[PDB]
RNA sequence: GGAUGCGAUCAUACCAGCACUAACGCACCGGAUCCCAUCAGAACUCCGAAGUUAAGCGUGCUUGGGCGAGAGUAGUACUAGGAUGGGUGACCCCCUGGGAAGUCCUCGUGUUGCAUCCC
RNA sequence: CCCGUCUUGAAACACGGACCAAGGAGUCUGACAUGUGUGCGAGUCAACGGGCGAGUAAACCCGUAAGGCGUAAGGAAGCUGAUUGGUGGGAUCCCCCUGAGGGGUGCACCGCCGACCGACCUUGAUCUUCUGUGAAGGGUUCGAGUGUGAGCAUACCUGUCG
RNA sequence: UAUUCUCAAACUUUAAAUAGGUAGGACGGUGCGGCUGCUUUGUUGAGCCGCACCACGGAAUCAAGAGCUCCAAGUGGGCCAUUUUUGGUAAGCAGAACUGGCGAUGCGGGAUGAACCGGAAGCCGGGUUACGGUGCCAAACUGCGCGCUAACCUAGAUCCC
RNA sequence: UAUGACUCUCUUAAGGUAGCCAAAUGCCUCGUCAUCUAAUUAGUGACGCGCAUGAAUGGAUUAACGAGAUUCCCACUGUCC
RNA sequence: AGCUCAACGAGAACAGAAAUCUCGUGUGGAACAGAAGGGUAAAAGCUCGUUUGAUUCUGAUUUCCAGUACGAAUACGAACCGUGAAAGCGUGGCCUAACGAUCCUUUAGACCUUCGGAAUUCGAAGCUAGAGGUGUCAGAAAAGUUACCACAGGGAUAACUGGCUUGUGGCAGCCAAGCGUUCAUAGCGACGUUGCUUUUUGAUCCUUCGAUGUCGGCUCUUCCUAUCAUUGUGAAGCAGAAUUCACCAAGUGUUGGAUUGUUCACCCACCAAUAGGGAACGUGAGCUGGGUUUAGACCGUCGUGAGACAGGUUAGUUUUACC
């Protein structure tokens, strides 16, 4: 080691050459996923290709509590308030989450 | 440190002058030091406080600070390929006002006076002093001439006072 | 033999032409070579010399700093061999005549809206061939991150040079040599 | 010291010549390089030629 | 196998390659290390100028 | 060396901030606690197989230690610590020289 | 022309032996109640003015010692640079420059600032 | 005097070399750093992914409060968080006169000294939920700070390191 | 007591040569006014700041120019020489000071040679030299002159040698 | 005269007994004496404060044996002249 | 604050060289912790009085030096103090040496910070300053042996020859106090002093460690002279005989054996004589292999031991030429 340089801390002391993952299949993966999406759309026609409806939820922690995103599924209390039976909601394209609490 | 003490090889440098030891005259403490004054560093072997390192003994510097008992002196020191302006503090007993620039102000005043006179009379002059140059020719009055000849050799006179 | 250093030849290197391959910059260089040769103008010579300089030697000038320097001289053509960037800290933009190698889109829009003009160096040659009534400006050359790491080493006394560190925090070069409680300070 | 004085006198090559005004400083400078040079009082003919 | 211990040979030549350089003295020198009381009074005088 | 039983010395406690009377004792290193994080780490490292995991100093060279005086201020009861130079024999309040 | 008080320089001012000094001073000098101090009123401290210039201080002299300056030692010793210089060597001459110190000899023995006082 | 090599010193009684052909040794990758070229610029970066498209591993397009770096620093931490300068040199330009002149202009950079933010110390009117606030006033202390941004991406040589 | 022979790296009154430091203006001077919480018995000083005037560049010579910054290679076995110089009987030994040289450098001379003398170098023509030479080897006189030597020991024959 | 049968002591428990030796074990050393030879640093026998011998870390001896190490004599011979 | 030390001179009963006391001289010739060098005289020395500046806070500088750290030291600033009438002095020792990082432990300081769901209290973890130590002292935690041995290298480095040198060894010279029945020099040469040689041994480390076969003997040739014998001479304390000194002189010769591996040495014998030496301490692809110097084994001494020994002993592969 010589000169004024940042102290090196490369993590290359194992057989790292045997655990290298390349991305030469990125376009192929994109093509495969698009083909799967097209097949699923053809299968579920005329159901929407975007999938089942999802709830609106807040971001976790103080860094993201001002943000709104998509949750896993509607709560049982939300379904009861809306008048949709929980056993029927999944069959008509509504995601159901029996864990989410309404505070 | 590193094989040599602070005062190593100062037997003669830091000793006082012959028949000049003892009490220090009051003129040493009755001197005035100001910023920018040139001072010579002369270590007094009897004053062990504020003693400069032996290197600065016998060197001239400029005053940059004035404390109650000491003065700051800026001394040039050659270290390899450059000169460092090292700043030290030295008690007034170890320092003496330098005479390295005694005639500068006098010369400037005389140059200004001469330039003023030249301008008054309408002339251009140079006040620069010049090195001693060749002298002109002159006549020397003839006097009695004494002849010098090589001395015949005598081995008896080879010793101081004779053998 | 002759007692000369390197046979009396120079050992200093300076730019004699742009290292860039920009054809427009080459044309500007030709223009100002002609101007320097046939006018002997100090302004033209300075412009020609700066046209050769590298990117870091042509730092940008902020709009707020440009306004501050042009205050009281709005009638003169301000000339910078470099880029002019917008400043969101500047509220009032007066009418200015500005010549530069490039303007950012926001800076150009603000100048045009305020009522000034953005000029190229060919237009500057047409307007002030000898650089008359011009305000020649330079950006901050030493105001970059790399400069902070230059100078005396971080570990020597009286040095405020920034060290090279992969991360910032308590565990990253703060213990020994930086504190009186861990060995020595500085 | 000899090399520096010869540079100051502008004598960088063997059989280079230069005029020098007589001064205490110049004479003392020349005294240091005496073994490397020969000098004298030029004639009017010498200077003209 | 013993080796040489020390010598200053060639060091003066090395120094004179680029030296001896005198740092340029600016008109105003740093006030660090001067009498703090005097410096404080000077700062107050400057502030009240 | 012999040091006196009492000493008039500065006390930087907010109560005094001046010279005060101090009682002089000799500092002694306290007992090592098993709850110290360093001791816990050392015990964890030593547990299991591998033998000694940290250095054990052997090349002792010093023949003396630096004696530390505990000066307890009689006004505020707070303690200050003062090292002294290396010595082979130390005592507090010994008979004064005759 | 001096003295005294405070000094500068710190022997041309010191050391030793002799001789001298008008006036004011400086001193020596008389005591121990007080302040003060010791074995010792010797010293130090306090209070004085009987007596003396004997001493101190000051000045002068010594074919005196020392000290200071000069001459000389001596262009000697030493020394920077040069030589395809001499010489077996040791050392040394020469060329361009610098340049000491004992002995011996001669001279001299303080100069001064501020303030008060006597003449 | 025989090349190459190590060496203070090689033609060496120093080592390799009987001869010819072909092969034969500073590379690729990751993290940084200076320099230079290019784009944009208080921003910059669409290639994780998505929409497509040379019927297509390319090219093109897409950033919702995404994320990285930058845009604020000082403290171990609780926590607090930049009042916006002066001056000596100095490039360029403008006037008067043609002196190494005078006046105005004073970018970059350098020297010096203030001010502001924070760690520490010190200080304390008024309010206040009684432990907070902060009129005034500071400091031979400390910082990889502030005082009208300079970065981000990308290409290559060189250098350290795995 | 007055003389006297001879001495010192770790003695010295005295005391060189060489070498070491500082200064010789535009970052100056003079005259006014101002600031202070420092300083003084005292706007007494100490620094600093404004205005006015002067300042022929303030010794010589040279100046193939001066300053500043960034990244980085190789090197970290040296050796030789005049003078100074330590240990050692001495050494082509071992170790230091200044400078130069070889190493990294050919070229002419010393027959021959890393260091000696001369001198440093693009490829050529002409002219002239340095050191060293001019009986042959081998370019240049058996050139013009004065003395000494006679070697029956291999007479003698050029710094380092 | 010398030594010490005898008595007392120190380290550390004791203080080399019976034996054996210039030994395959001795520096001085080619030790001293006798013998073997014309001549012997070799061999043998003897002596012994033995650098540094010694008792199953076995001491001393020993018939018979040995492709074991050594000295001498007879026979024998091209080992040699 | 006061005083002046060592030493010397002159005096006082025991008392003297040396006890205590008096006067005079006394430039430090004493003392100042220690090594040495500086420094100090109404003091830095001795005596006495009062004391704890050997105190707190951080910065600056010097020495070392990379102008890093540590140690040590210096000058200011901000406090509190000691002493003195006061100026002033004091930030350990008159100055130049006397000492120590990370991690961890432990002590002192704050109505200090944190234990991350919220409180209280223990406990723990933080901040500032010391202490426990690294003497290989810029700071690992560390016993031998190898002849059973191994690897990368080194002629940067020993064990031969060769090279420089010649102390030591060997071989000569000069002077002349003396020896030689008298007489310095027929023959010698004390006290001193100048040389030569590289057949001694040392000193050094220049060449050789990708190797120049390491003792001695045998055989064979050549070379030197500082000449043992032989040829020719001069000198004598040369009557003869014998002997000794010296000069030309290297043509010729210089032997057979006992002991020892021996070089060396010592004896026996002959002889004219049994001189001294070189040639890579001549000569191993010429021999030999007794000794040194691998691996087996015994003894003595040493070591707890593995093993060691400049001590002894016995057995232990000598390769290749046709260039
Ligand atoms: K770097
Ligand atoms: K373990
Ligand atoms: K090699
Ligand atoms: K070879
Ligand atoms: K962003
Ligand atoms: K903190
Ligand atoms: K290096
Ligand atoms: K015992
Ligand atoms: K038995
Ligand atoms: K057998
Ligand atoms: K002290
Ligand atoms: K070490
Ligand atoms: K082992
Ligand atoms: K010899
Ligand atoms: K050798
Ligand atoms: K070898
Ligand atoms: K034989
Ligand atoms: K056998
Ligand atoms: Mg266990
Ligand atoms: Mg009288
Ligand atoms: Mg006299
Ligand atoms: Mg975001
Ligand atoms: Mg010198
Ligand atoms: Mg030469
Ligand atoms: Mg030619
Ligand atoms: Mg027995
Ligand atoms: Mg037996
Ligand atoms: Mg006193
Ligand atoms: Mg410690
Ligand atoms: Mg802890
Ligand atoms: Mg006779
Ligand atoms: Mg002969
Ligand atoms: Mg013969
Ligand atoms: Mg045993
Ligand atoms: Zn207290």
């Amino acid at each position: 080691m010589k000169h004024n340089n940042v102290i090196p801390n490369g993590h290359f002391k194992k057989h790292w050459q045997n655990y290298v993952r390349t991305w030469f299949n990125q376009p192929a993966r994109k093509t495969r996923r698009r083909a799967a999406r097209q097949q699923k759309a053809v299968k579920i026609f005329p159901r929407p290709t975007a999938g089942s409806l999802r709830p609106i939820v807040h971001g976790q922690t103080l860094k993201y509590n001002m943000k709104v995103r998509a949750g896993r599924g509607f709560s049982l209390e939300e379904l009861k308030a809306a008048g949709i039976p929980k056993k029927l909601a999944p069959t008509i394209g509504i995601a159901v989450d029996h864990r989410r609490r309404n505070r | 440190p590193a094989g040599h003490g602070l005062r190593s090889r100062t037997r003669d440098s830091f000793s006082r002058a012959f028949r000049k030891k003892g009490t220090i005259p009051l003129s040493t403490y009755l001197r005035i030091f100001k910023i920018g004054d040139y001072v010579d560093i002369k270590v007094n072997g009897a004053i062990h406080k504020g003693m400069p390192h032996k290197f600065y003994h016998g060197r001239t510097g400029r005053v940059w600070n004035v404390t109650k008992r000491a003065v700051g002196v800026e001394v040039n020191k050659q270290v390899r390929n450059k000169i460092l302006r090292k700043r030290i503090h030295v008690r007034i007993e170890h320092v003496q006002l330098s005479r390295c620039t005694e005639e500068v102000k006098e010369r400037m005043k005389k140059n200004d006076q001469l330039k003023a006179e030249a301008k008054a009379r309408g002339e251009v002059i140079s006040t620069k002093r010049q090195p001693v140059g060749p002298k002109p020719g002159f006549m020397v009055e003839g006097a009695t001439l004494e002849t010098v000849t090589p001395i015949p050799y005598d081995v008896v006179n080879d010793l101081k006072g004779g053998y | 033999g002759i007692d000369l250093k390197a046979g009396g030849k120079s050992k200093k290197t300076k730019r004699t032409a742009p290292k860039s391959d920009d054809v427009y910059l080459k044309l500007l260089v030709k223009l100002y070579r002609f101007l320097v040769r046939r006018t002997g103008s100090k302004f033209n010579a300075v412009i020609l010399k700066r046209l050769f300089m590298s990117k870091i030697n042509k730092p940008p000038l902020s709009l707020s700093r440009l306004i501050s320097y042009a205050k009281g001289k709005e009638d003169k053509v301000v000339v910078i061999v470099g880029t002019i960037t917008d400043d969101v800290r500047a509220y009032e933009v007066p009418a200015l005549k500005v010549c530069a190698l490039r303007f950012t889109k926001t800076a150009r829009a603000r100048i045009e809206k305020a009522g000034g003009e953005c000029l190229t160096f060919d237009q500057l040659a047409l307007r002030a061939p000898l650089g008359q009534n011009t305000l020649l400006l330079r950006g901050p050359k030493n105001a970059r991150e790399a400069v902070k790491h230059f100078g005396p080493a971080p570990g020597v006394p009286h040095s405020h040079t920034k060290p090279f560190v992969r991360s910032k925090g308590r565990k990253f070069e703060r213990a020994r040599g930086r504190r009186n409680s861990r060995g020595y300070k500085a | 010291q000899t090399k520096k004085i010869l540079q100051l006198l502008r004598l960088r090559q063997i059989f280079n010549g230069v005029f020098l005004k007589v001064n205490k400083a110049t004479v003392n400078m020349l005294h240091r390089v005496e073994p490397y040079v020969t000098y004298g009082y030029p004639n009017l003919k010498s200077i003209r030629e | 196998a013993k080796s040489k211990n020390h010598t200053a040979h060639n060091q003066s030549y090395k120094a004179h390659r680029n030296g001896i350089k005198k740092p340029r003295k600016h008109r105003h020198s740093s006030t660090k290390g001067m009498d703090p009381k005097f410096l404080r009074n000077q700062r107050y005088a400057r502030k009240h100028n | 060396v012999n040091v006196p039983k009492t000493k008039k010395t500065y006390c930087k406690s907010k109560e005094c901030k001046k010279h005060t009377l101090h009682k002089v004792t000799q500092y002694k290193k306290g007992k090592d606690s098993l709850a110290a994080q360093g001791k816990r780490r050392y015990d964890r490292k030593q547990s299991g197989y591998g033998g000694q995991t940290k250095p054990v100093f052997h090349k002792k060279a010093k023949t003396t230690k630096k004696i530390v005086l505990r000066l307890q201020c009689q006004g505020c009861k707070h303690v200050s610590q003062h090292p002294i130079k290396r010595c082979k024999h130390f005592e507090i309040g010994g008979d004064k020289k005759g």
